[PDB]
């Protein structure tokens, strides 16, 4: 009722601010409320900015990829699909 | 090389900016039901030789109430960064490769007002003083909203490097993106130069002519040049921003085409707009600028900040 | 041009000289925007060219406000420049002859202790051989304000804030 | 102070990679893949000594395995190699998107002649173990003594033997 | 200093055709020409007297608006984090504090002039 | 009075931007990492009494990195004995000094 | 040090001077702050920059919002001494004394 | 259609600094080797300029601690041609 | 002002001290020193008057001056140093300046001239904000950095301070003034121990805080800003001039009354370090302070002054604002000497 009113009035006499306050509204809310900001945070974590300094190997390391392209290690095969 | 390379961007603006006067007035003429300069030459392309010719022939008066050093060093101040305001201007290949060449034009531009400031203060006449503090207020108004703007059109970019923004309009210009800002950057362009609409440091009709007016001869014709020339380098920076354009890099001339079009029709839609619309009070467009465009730059930038992360299409930093 | 950082140090004193004798606060705002442009050139020089250029930009700017108000409150019926008072122009001289001094006594004796301990080598000695990459480490750590620099980010925004309803509270009489 | 321990110009001598930045940028991701024994081992010694003088010999063999790869590339695939860092050498950026054409031949060729498979993306970046036998350096940073710590503390409190003894105050 | 060297060719073509118009025309100069030009009439008082801004607040205030702009300048940079949730906050919060001071110079009839 | 708030809450507000050996972004590592690390491993715990006298020595290397005020010296020495020696033509710069030679890469 | 650092030292030096030493205006006082400002900016940022202190690179710009904030303060008091007095003169500040 | 260019821009530069990653031992390996070089050219070149100086020790250690410090650019390219300094010093920040 | 806009400046205020106060970086603690500087000028121009203006453009410039000497100050010690933390400053020059950056923040002598102008500019309600709240967050960096503060420069800076305060206070018959210049010998009294103890500086501190509150709260109670003004309160509130004759006689330093425990423990401490010309000189320097606080004491309550006959109407109506902390304040600065081995708890 009151919201209606308010909002027809304000779109009638002000509505550059009705816009903006949407737009500006949008823009806090639907980051959170969304699957692909996990993703952004990924490929920025992806990108090699400095040089991947190789550690020791003390034999006991299973999942650590001591290898030029062998299986083990992280994988970009999300992004290629993305 | 670097030397005939500074020329060769230099003394083209010159004639571009000496044969747009040309083309506005015979814009403005036929929109107007008139002819624009059409005896001096052929269809009047000798009208700005002779408009040249005449100027720096003409006496320069140097007004007894002026301060001569700043007189003089406002003309000069104005067309330096005028005609250096093109140096960093991908087109394909920019003269200068900056990272940050867009700061440097929003530093030049942000200086280049001292010039009509110093230019009126020096003066010492009342409408010139008017003139510079109408000036001050325009760059009052539009600074933060142009600034606001561009950071969020570039948040796409990746960089404030110019270059990138032929790859980032690859596939599509970026207009279709950020529409709302580019109408919003076009009219904050036109407040900048103190062009249609916003002519108000200059008010022909209400100033007789503003911070230029005790201005003759060779320092007026400077003063012209450096405005017409920052007019074609704010419509390339429009084109280059918005209006992205294909760039083989084995054949540059289709880019430079593409550009030298697009900031052609970007000009004669300046001209189109003076001779179309009546001029703003400066208060009200102070009052625009603050109270319109500013909350809704404002809001426009943090869609634009929230937009990549929210749809995972963050520009490369490189 | 080995030197270049030198002299534009030299010419960021001049003009620290130049508004700092106080002329009519109009010229005083031409000394400060040579300064401020001379120090954005000494930090590009150095590698700071976001940094140098936000001086630039920020103060451009701002001393844009001064000559308004310059013009508003600071406006004298004959302005002073710094040939148009004994006080200002001595002022003025002072503070070239200071530099001058400082310069040749630093320039021509390499080592030189005023209250520091200064070396008369050239700036580019203390520059650093590393290589940062595929970085430009100031816009890195610039960029690092809204990510470790939480804290600093809100405290500069609610003193903008305060800032605001301080100015509006001040002037209203 | 002391004096600078420095190896002679003789012992880092060694036969230079003399090919352009373009050449590299081409064989990059091949030559990542087939001489990463040799380049992970010098980047462990570089990032465990934090010496340049304790891994000259390691970077010698960087060097040798570098030439290495670039000689099979001149006997297998030469021609198609060169039409692929030609094309990159042209643009100013060295990009990768500008040459995908010549990208596709030379690594037709290589697949082929010498059984090269190129790094998919995501992989010569990943951090990789590497098996050494020159000891881990004791001391890499050649830091001093720490200083003996101070005292630390003691058994239960108990009350001040007077109290507070300031001045007249008996409690 | 290959933009050094352009700055310097600007700022002499600038100057040289400075020096052109000073030095080409054929100068005749006396004190009625010189004089202050008031639309034909001669001027009451002097340029140079003070000349009230109606809109000192907003100048005071777009000081604050600048700075403002300054710290929003890193932002693009600021997006190549890996922490997006903590820069998108702190971006989106400076972004409301400068709304709600332009808000309330608005509301508190700051904006409006005399 | 420090009231150290951030220690008692566990809170992290500036302690972050205190030195250059902290975590940096992308880990670039300060200038001076390794001097200012071996100063502050040294001197932790000891108090600022022991650590002006104790610690004297990685303080004066952090400072010589630092400013390299020392090292300046040398080579303003150096280069003043090379003037010295050329104006009486006692040395004679070799050509990889005079740029006759090409640098290795 | 550097000769760069001795000069923007003593270039802060004659701005604190230049403060220091009212002759009649108020608004110099506040540009001879700001030089003080923006000396003090160039400082650190020389100073940062130099020992490669990455995260302290944020540092100047803080200093430099602080210092448009200051100067923000001393224009709206000008102001308001120009709206009590007529004009920005220092003499005019005489009611409070010793 | 930005966020697609964007995401295949960000593969694109995945892929650019890989390249960089697997170059980037042989240029470690290399400017290693020319930092030694150079050093040992400017002792070499010391010793003979300042022999007959008293009490000055040739390669003289500046630090206490016996542990690899970094030259700076004074400390590598003190002695070369003014054209060689200005390179290594302000060729990067003056290129455009 | 809005009083919801007050209330904001006040908790700015606060918030920057309590910046200063808790973080451990100095660019914090310069950033702490800036809100407080840009949230108390309003403060001090609440009531617009031309006075008010003088003293906010006066406290401003002053504040701004000692600000960028400290943030120099700063700047130098990082160069130097290439440290943030408040710790032992590792350059002298950088310690003399900022050291007086904060003497000048502080308002010791010679840096005092601003105090006895923006106290009297402002109003009582400003000044007590003034002359308590200003004084913790340059005190609290003064305690932090007291190890590497040189003893001369600041002794000689309590010694004057002491000296003009109580010859300032003399020749004052504003009670805003007399505030003022007791403050900056207060000020001096408790630098004197900062090379020395802290703990000492902190409990001055504290009693000269409730001092200073009681007998502002007094003077807004009373309405009265002149000794002639004050002299009335004798008729229609003979309490208020007692409470504030003994309040005086407190801040004299005369035992029983605590304004002896700072004091006595101050030549306690100096003492202790084989300094006996320092402190013998500033308890024979107190007793200007002593007299211009008699000679107080006897226009308002020891002796009576003439009335006017508009008193009469006053008499029937009752004081409606209620301070609620004015009787605490009143007796923790009078009656708390019995009390001072309590000094442990400020450890």
């Amino acid at each position: 009722g009151r919201i209606a009113s308010f909002l027809k009035n304000a779109w009638a006499k002000e509505p550059v601010l009705v816009a903006s306050f949407a737009i500006g509204g949008l823009a806090i809310i639907l980051p959170s409320l969304s699957p692909y900001t996990n993703y952004a945070i990924r490929i920025n974590r992806a990108t090699p900015y400095n040089y991947p300094v190789p550690l020791r190997d003390d034999g006991n390391m299973p999942d650590v990829p001591s290898h030029p392209q062998d299986p083990q290690g992280p994988s970009l095969e999300w992004l290629k699909n993305l | 090389m670097f030397m005939i390379n500074i020329l060769s961007l230099i003394i083209p603006i010159l004639l571009a900016v000496a044969f747009l006067t040309l083309v506005e007035r015979k814009v403005l003429g036929y929109m107007q039901l008139r002819k624009g300069p059409n005896v001096v030459g052929p269809y009047g392309l000798l009208q700005p030789i002779a408009d040249a010719l005449k100027l720096f022939t003409k006496e320069p008066l140097r007004p007894a109430t002026s301060s001569i050093s700043m007189f003089i060093i406002a003309p000069i101040l104005a067309l330096s960064l005028a005609l250096t305001m093109w140096v960093p201007l991908p087109m394909p290949y920019p003269l200068i490769n900056m990272n940050l060449g867009v700061l440097f034009m929003l530093a030049m531009s942000s200086l280049a007002v001292y010039s009509i400031l110093w230019s009126g203060w020096a003066s010492n006449s009342k409408y010139a003083l008017i003139g510079a503090l109408r000036a001050v207020a325009q760059t009052i108004s539009y600074e933060v909203t142009l600034a606001i703007i561009l950071l969020s059109v570039l948040l796409m970019n990746g960089s404030y490097t110019l270059s990138t923004l032929i790859t980032t309009q690859e596939h599509i210009w970026m207009i279709f993106t950020s529409w709302p800002l580019a109408m919003m950057w076009f009219i904050s362009t036109l407040a900048e130069t103190n062009r249609a609409p916003f002519d108000l440091t200059e008010g022909e009709s209400e100033l007789v002519s503003g911070f230029n007016v005790e201005y003759a001869a060779g320092p007026f014709a400077m003063f012209f040049m450096a405005e017409y020339a920052n007019i074609i380098m704010m419509n390339a920076f429009t084109a280059i921003l918005f209006l992205g354009a294909s760039h083989d890099p084995h054949t540059p001339e289709l880019y430079t085409i593409n550009f030298v079009l697009k900031t052609l029709a970007l000009t004669i839609t300046f001209l189109w707009i003076r001779a179309s619309y009546p001029r703003f009070r400066y208060d009200q467009l102070m009052h625009l600028l603050w109270k319109s465009f500013l909350p809704l730059t404002l809001a426009l930038c943090m869609w634009h900040i929230s937009l990549p992360i929210m749809t995972a299409s963050i520009p490369p930093q490189s | 041009t080995m030197y270049i950082a030198f002299i534009l140090s030299t010419i960021f004193v001049i003009g620290f000289v130049g508004f700092s004798s106080k002329p009519s606060p109009i010229y005083g705002g031409l000394g400060l925007i040579v300064s401020g442009g001379v120090g954005c050139g000494i930090v590009l020089n150095f590698g700071g060219s976001f940094l140098g250029l936000m001086v630039f930009l920020i103060y451009l700017g701002g001393m844009l406000v001064v000559f308004g108000y310059t013009t508003a409150m600071a406006t004298e019926m004959y302005p002073e420049v710094w040939v148009s008072n004994k006080t200002v122009f001595g002022a003025f001289v002072s503070g070239l002859m200071m530099e001058f001094c400082m310069v040749y006594y630093a320039l021509k004796e390499e080592e030189v202790e005023i209250i520091f301990k200064f070396n008369g080598l050239g700036d580019w000695v203390i520059y650093d051989t590393g290589d940062s990459g595929f970085f430009s480490e100031e816009a890195m750590g610039i960029a690092a304000l809204y990510s470790y620099g939480t804290w600093l980010v809100i405290v500069t925004g609610w003193s903008l804030l305060i800032g605001v309803v301080v100015i509006m509270e001040i002037t209203r009489g | 102070p002391g004096i600078v321990e420095l190896p002679t110009l003789e012992d880092l001598k060694v036969q230079e990679v003399k090919v352009s930045s373009s050449v590299l940028k081409a064989a990059a991701h091949h030559y990542g893949a087939q001489c990463d024994k040799p380049n992970k081992e010098f980047m462990l010694c570089r990032w465990e000594e934090k010496d340049p003088r304790r891994c000259l010999e390691e970077g010698k063999l960087v060097n040798q395995c570098a030439l290495d790869f670039f000689r099979q590339i001149k006997r297998h695939c030469a021609e198609p190699f060169t039409e692929y860092w030609t094309c990159i050498d042209y643009s100013g950026l060295q990009l990768f998107r500008h040459c995908r054409k010549q990208q596709a031949k030379f690594d037709e060729c290589v697949l082929d002649k010498l059984g090269w498979v190129r790094p998919d993306l995501g992989e010569l970046s990943k951090v990789t173990k590497v098996k050494t036998d020159r000891p881990l350096p004791e001391n890499p940073y050649h830091s001093r003594a720490r200083p003996e710590p101070n005292p630390e503390a003691e058994g239960d409190l108990k009350p001040a033997k007077h109290g507070s003894r300031l001045f007249f105050w008996t409690m | 200093m290959n933009i050094m060297l352009t700055l310097l060719t600007n700022v002499t073509l600038a100057s040289l055709l400075v020096l052109i118009a000073f030095w080409l025309p054929q100068l005749n100069a006396y004190s009625e020409k010189t004089s202050p030009y008031e639309c034909g009439f001669d001027p009451m008082g002097s340029a140079r007297l003070p000349f009230s801004m109606k809109f000192f607040l907003v100048a005071i205030t777009f000081l604050l608006f600048d700075l403002e702009i300054a710290l929003l300048l890193p932002l693009p940079w600021a997006s190549q984090t890996n922490n997006l949730k903590t820069m998108l906050t702190m971006a989106l919060f400076l972004l409301i504090l400068l709304a709600a001071s332009l808000a309330y110079e608005w509301t508190q009839k700051g904006l409006e002039w005399a | 009075p420090f009231f150290d708030v951030q220690k008692r809450l566990g809170l992290d507000l500036d302690r972050w931007m205190t030195i250059q050996s902290a975590e940096q972004p992308h880990k670039i590592p300060g200038r001076c990492h390794a001097f200012e690390k071996e100063w502050i491993e040294c001197a932790h715990g000891i108090g600022g009494i022991r650590a002006e006298k104790e610690c004297k020595i990685e303080f004066d290397d952090f400072v010589e990195c630092l400013l390299r005020q020392k090292t300046m010296k040398r080579l303003s020495a150096i280069k003043r004995q090379r003037d010295k020696l050329i104006k009486e033509g006692k040395y004679t710069p070799p050509p990889h000094h005079l740029g006759k030679e090409d640098p290795r890469p | 040090m550097p000769l760069v650092y001795m000069n923007i030292i003593m270039a802060f030096a004659i701005a604190l001077a230049g403060l220091l030493m009212y002759r009649s205006h108020l608004m110099s006082s506040l540009l001879c702050l700001e030089g003080m400002m923006l000396s003090l900016f160039i400082m650190s940022t020389l100073i940062i920059l130099n020992t490669h202190f990455t995260l302290a690179n944020m540092m100047p710009i803080i200093l430099l919002v602080f210092a448009a904030c200051e100067a923000a303060l001393g224009l709206s008091l000008l102001v308001m001494v120009s709206n009590t007095y007529g004009t920005d003169y220092v003499q005019n500040l005489n009611l409070l004394q010793c | 259609s930005m966020m697609k260019w964007n995401r295949e821009r960000r593969r694109l530069q995945i892929e650019d600094f890989e390249a960089r990653i697997a170059l980037m031992p042989l240029f470690q390996a290399e400017k290693d080797r020319r930092v030694l070089q150079m050093l040992r050219e400017n002792l070499e070149e010391e010793a003979i300029i300042m022999k007959d100086v008293p009490d000055w020790k040739v390669g003289e250690s500046v630090f206490h601690t016996t542990r690899w410090v970094t030259p700076m650019m004074g400390e590598l390219y003190g002695l070369r041609t003014n054209e060689e300094i200005l390179s290594a010093t302000y060729g990067f920040i003056w290129y455009t | 002002m809005n009083p919801i806009i007050y209330t904001t400046l006040i908790m700015t205020v606060m918030s920057g001290t309590m910046l200063v106060m808790i973080s451990s970086h100095w660019l914090l603690i310069w950033i702490g020193f800036e809100m407080n500087l840009l949230a108390m000028i309003p403060v001090l121009m609440k009531n617009f008057n031309p006075r008010a203006t003088e003293a906010a453009t006066k406290y401003f410039l002053t504040q701004a001056t000692a600000s960028m000497m400290l943030m120099m100050a700063i700047i130098i010690n990082l160069l130097y140093s290439g440290q943030w933390t408040i710790t032992k400053m590792f350059n002298p020059v950088a310690m003399t300046m900022m050291t007086m950056a904060l003497a000048m923040k502080l308002g010791l002598s010679p840096f005092h001239f601003w105090v006895p102008e923006v106290t009297q500019g402002i109003s009582l309600q400003a000044g007590l904000l003034l002359l308590t709240w200003q004084k913790l967050a340059p005190l609290s960096v003064l305690c932090q950095i007291s190890q590497s503060i040189n003893p001369n420069l600041m002794l000689t800076m309590a010694m004057l301070s002491i000296l003009i305060g109580g010859w300032g206070g003399l020749n004052q018959t504003q009670l805003r003034k007399i505030m003022a210049y007791s403050s900056i010998a207060h000020m001096g009294w408790m630098t004197a121990v900062l090379p020395y103890n802290t703990t000492m500086t902190i409990l001055n501190l504290l009693i000269y805080i409730t001092m200073t509150l009681a007998m502002f709260m007094l003077l807004i109670h009373s309405s009265a800003t002149t000794t002639l003004s004050l002299s009335h309160t004798w008729n229609k509130m003979p309490v208020i001039t007692s409470l504030m004759m003994v309040t005086l006689l407190s801040m004299g330093g005369l035992p029983p009354l605590s304004g002896f425990m700072p004091k006595w423990m101050i030549i306690q401490e100096m003492t202790k370090n084989e300094s006996i010309i320092m402190p013998t000189l500033m308890a024979m320097t107190a007793l200007l302070n002593l007299y211009f606080y008699m000679r107080l004491a006897y226009s308002s309550s020891l002796t009576m002054f003439p009335s006017t006959n508009n008193m009469k109407m006053k008499w029937q109506f009752e004081h409606t604002k209620q301070m609620k902390l004015l009787p605490t304040m009143i007796v923790l600065s009078t009656l708390v000497l019995p009390m001072t081995p309590a000094l442990s708890s400020l450890n």
